[PDB]
RNA sequence: GAGCCCGGUACGUGAAAACCCGACGUCUGUCUUGAUGGUGUUCCCGAGUAGCAGCGGGCCCGUGGAAUCUGCUGUGAAUCUGCCGGGACCACCCGGUAAGCCUGAAUACUUCCCAGUGACCGAUAGCGGAUUAGUACCGUGAGGGAAUGGUGAAAAGUACCCCGGGAGGGGAGUGAAAGAGUACCUGAAACCGUGCGCUUACAAUCCGUCAGAGCCCUCGACGUGUCGUGGGGUGAUGGCGUGCCUUUUGAAGAAUGAGCCUGCGAGUCAGGGACAUGUCGCGAGGUUAACCCGGGUGGGGUAGCCGCAGCGAAAGCGAGUCUGAAUA
RNA sequence: GGCGUCUGGGGGGAACGCGGGGAAGUGAAACAUCUCAGUACCCGUAGGAAGAGAAAACAAAAUGUGAUUCCGUGAGUAGUGG
């Protein structure tokens, strides 16, 4: 039978606050800052280097943009479809996100990866090179939305 | 959880006033004061200690040789004819011999004068 | 499983419930509860405490004095920090205490604290705390005494149940709760736990589905 | 408050696969006729980040 | 230190009158001198408005390629194959029908009133204000702006006598206590005395420290006083000995600060923030936010976030990808 | 314009609303663009709440949403910036 004064923390868990400033046996007078300087009233931004032109200042912006409308696909490999079917059958994209092997709401293809040796007929919204012959030459259809 | 610093604050104040009685002045009854001296009165004390042991070793080598000249020897040779003789009573003892039995160390300058050297200048 | 003998206020045994191994049976876990129940008890405190801080003190908006000349010392305001009546430097704001814990964790720490009392043999369940359509603490004083003789216990009685509530609460040592409402820090806190027959009903078929 | 992160460090770094940080070359903008083809040759590509400011560029990038 | 002594609590009961919410009617207005579904053309659909130009404002957008919204000055149209939006613009498609007006609920607040709560303060704290409080007091004025809580269970607050002009005190009384006497709970430290023990008027002293004669007190054993695995207080005399903190290459320093005591006075908090490191839960998965249901700390909540494939400026390709004419 | 007569205003209020006017210390390790900030303050106004509101709206080829307001996300991202 437990009650409330046997619940104790497990072994590491907390660990005593370090109070800073408190007498000199410590961490005394100067609380680990050191003497005067700036460093020791308040302190240093970080992108800062003394005037010198800052190493994000001095070298060129990366290239390119970004182009908003960029699909990004959701991809789930042949190796993972192998593992999560054994028996196979249809796999839509419902059925991927039931095995948890793609985020629910995306636009998933297949990529082929792993070694597929079952008779699936999947469907996604697009299917790489190897894909396309890893399910066909494995005997199954491959039908894309 | 505001809490009044008296209680634990007081402790080290009868510590240290209690530790500093009999000293002259101020630096027998303010607490500021007395401290001060406490760093200096426990210094002291740690510096006392080690000083203690080579100055009582030497209360007993100016009775050694007070009473080895009485006896028409000098220090430097009674401790080399007593290391050599193989006695080895330290020096606590053999001041301690003496001054309240005299009778002994006479004895022990013999020993020393019979085992020092026939020539004590010779490059033996 | 473990077989709970059901107990009527006439002293006639009922029946028998099965306590689930799953929810009866878990390996106490000390680390976990203790954070639970530390969780909880930071969610009851109230964070009302407060000071006002140098500048929210009445007043105190002007250098009392010249900076050179006078022979004391440079002050900017008669409520700074260090002065008699001044602010709080750094002192306590009202922050609330509750913490985020998982529901997994809060969950395994119910079953954790139930499986506890299960394996000492202080799980009772009980019909009807007292006849019908009628409070009366002293039929009720009598059937607890029969069941458990310690001196704390926790009753999970249904929301509905009105006469076996009303009729308790006025013991020294025992705590009512509903089924819907059971947590760990009311669990560990009894000796024993005094179900009702629908509410311990009510507690398995929510969680066992 | 959320940390905001740094316009100009975001706009000149980059991480890769692994986690590395990665930089763009320096004096490859103008004033390159006289600069022969093996120095523009060797200034051009992304380039690990040195280990001296490893630490400083991650408290940009990341707050 | 009260469930059973009192006020109350649980649980019930109570409105003449006023006010507020409803509800049923008098009363008010409207439809019935009216509706339903069909065919081909002319009229109408908010004007100094929209649009354009100059100068500004504001939108993620600092005039930029600068859309939509808007102010001032000019210029100034159409009424449905019309007009405006779909980030200059043009064409097509799609949406909508400006230049007329009302609209509750979801939302923010608390001068004030009622009932509560506190791992909030407890008289230098908490409101500036537990007491004459925005009072006293300072300033012509705007304005600034304090300090002061506690006898006792009950006042039973010392009748009466003595010294004294009185104050104050001594007897005697009340009281459990007067080491509670309206200067009043507890009553510390600085500071000020009184009595006793030791020491000090030939002596150079960061005022101590280590030895240490003498005197005084104490605890034992043994006789008159004399030792001891003793304890205390003083210390004649000898040896050694340059305050504390800051800040400095370096201070006892004739560099800075402190007259003394007691109170008070300085790395804290918020955020699903960032990085790192412990511990706990689940584990290719983890988790909810807002919000809803519970007098609670409990239950629900899949919208999102992190992980799960990378390369490339990007189109894209994908265990590869970029560069490249290249398996270079 | 003058008369006579009826009804109204005027001032106060701690916070919250709406529409106007609108700084500086400060950060930029100087500083003018910029930030602080449409903040402090000032003006005019109500209400128990106010403002907004019934598409000359989003959207992107889906036979989609369907007035406004207020929370959570989107996101410290797209962008903007001596």
């Amino acid at each position: 039978v437990i009650k409330l004064h046997d619940l104790k923390p497990a072994p590491g868990e907390k660990k005593a606050k370090t109070r800073v400033g408190r007498g000199e046996g410590s961490k005394g007078k100067t609380a680990g800052r050191g003497t005067k300087g700036t460093k020791a009233r308040k302190n240093v931004p970080v992108m800062f280097e003394g005037g010198q032109m800052p190493i994000h200042m001095r070298l060129p912006k990366l290239k390119g943009f970004k182009n908003r409308f960029r699909t990004e696909y959701q991809v789930v490999n042949v190796g993972d479809i192998n593992k999560a079917f054994p028996q196979g059958g249809t796999v839509g994209v419902d059925e991927l996100v039931a095995k948890g092997l793609v985020r629910k709401n995306s636009l998933v293809k297949v990529l082929g990866d792993g070694k597929l040796t079952v008779k699936v007929d999947v469907t996604a919204n697009k299917f790489s090179g190897s894909a396309r012959e890893a399910i066909t030459a494995a005997g199954g259809s491959a039908t894309e939305l | 959880a505001r809490v009044k610093r008296a209680l634990n604050a007081q402790k080290k104040r009868r510590t240290v006033l209690k530790a500093s009685k009999g000293y002259r002045g101020q630096r027998s009854r303010l607490y500021r004061k007395a401290k001060e001296q406490q760093l200096h009165s426990l210094t002291y004390a740690y510096r006392d200690r080690r000083a203690r042991k080579g100055e009582f070793r030497k209360l007993w080598i100016s009775r050694i040789n007070a009473a080895a000249r009485a006896n028409d020897i000098t220090y430097n040779r009674l401790i080399q004819g007593l290391k050599a003789a193989g006695v080895e009573v330290d020096r606590k003892n053999l001041a301690e011999l003496a001054v309240s039995d005299p009778a002994a160390f006479t004895a022990l300058v013999d020993v020393a004068r019979a085992a020092l050297p026939e020539d004590v200048n010779a490059p033996s | 499983t473990l077989k709970v003998d059901v107990k009527t206020p006439a002293g006639k045994t009922d029946g028998s419930v099965e306590l689930p191994a799953e929810l009866f049976d878990v390996e106490p876990n000390i680390a976990l509860m203790h954070q639970v129940v530390t969780a909880q008890l930071a969610a009851k405190r109230q964070g009302t405490h407060s000071t006002k801080t140098r500048g929210e003190v009445s007043g105190g908006g002007k250098k009392p004095y010249r900076q050179k000349g006078t022979g004391r010392a440079r002050q900017g305001s008669t409520r700074a920090p260090q002065f008699t009546g001044g602010g709080t430097v750094h002192g306590p704001k009202p922050r609330d205490y509750s913490q985020r814990t998982p529901k997994k964790m809060i969950a395994a720490a119910l079953r954790g604290a139930l499986s506890d009392r299960a394996r000492n043999d202080r799980i009772h369940a009980v019909t009807e705390l007292v006849e019908g359509q009628t409070p009366s603490t002293k039929s009720a004083k009598t059937f607890l005494g029969t069941l458990t003789e310690n001196k704390k216990v926790l009753v999970v009685i249904g929301r509905t149940d009105e006469v076996g509530a009303k009729s308790v609460r006025n013991l020294p040592g025992v705590h009512v709760i509903s089924p819907d409402q059971l947590n760990t820090y009311d669990v560990l806190n009894a000796d024993d736990v005094v179900f009702s027959v629908e509410a311990l009903n009510a507690y398995i078929s929510a969680n066992s589905k | 408050p959320k940390a905001k992160t740094h316009s100009g460090a975001s706009k000149r770094f980059r991480r890769t696969g692994t986690g590395k940080i990665v930089r763009q070359k320096a004096n490859r903008r103008h004033l390159l006729e006289h600069k022969p083809t093996k120095r523009t040759r060797r200034l051009d590509g992304r380039t690990t980040v040195s280990a001296a400011d490893n630490s400083r560029i991650n408290k940009l990038l990341n707050g």
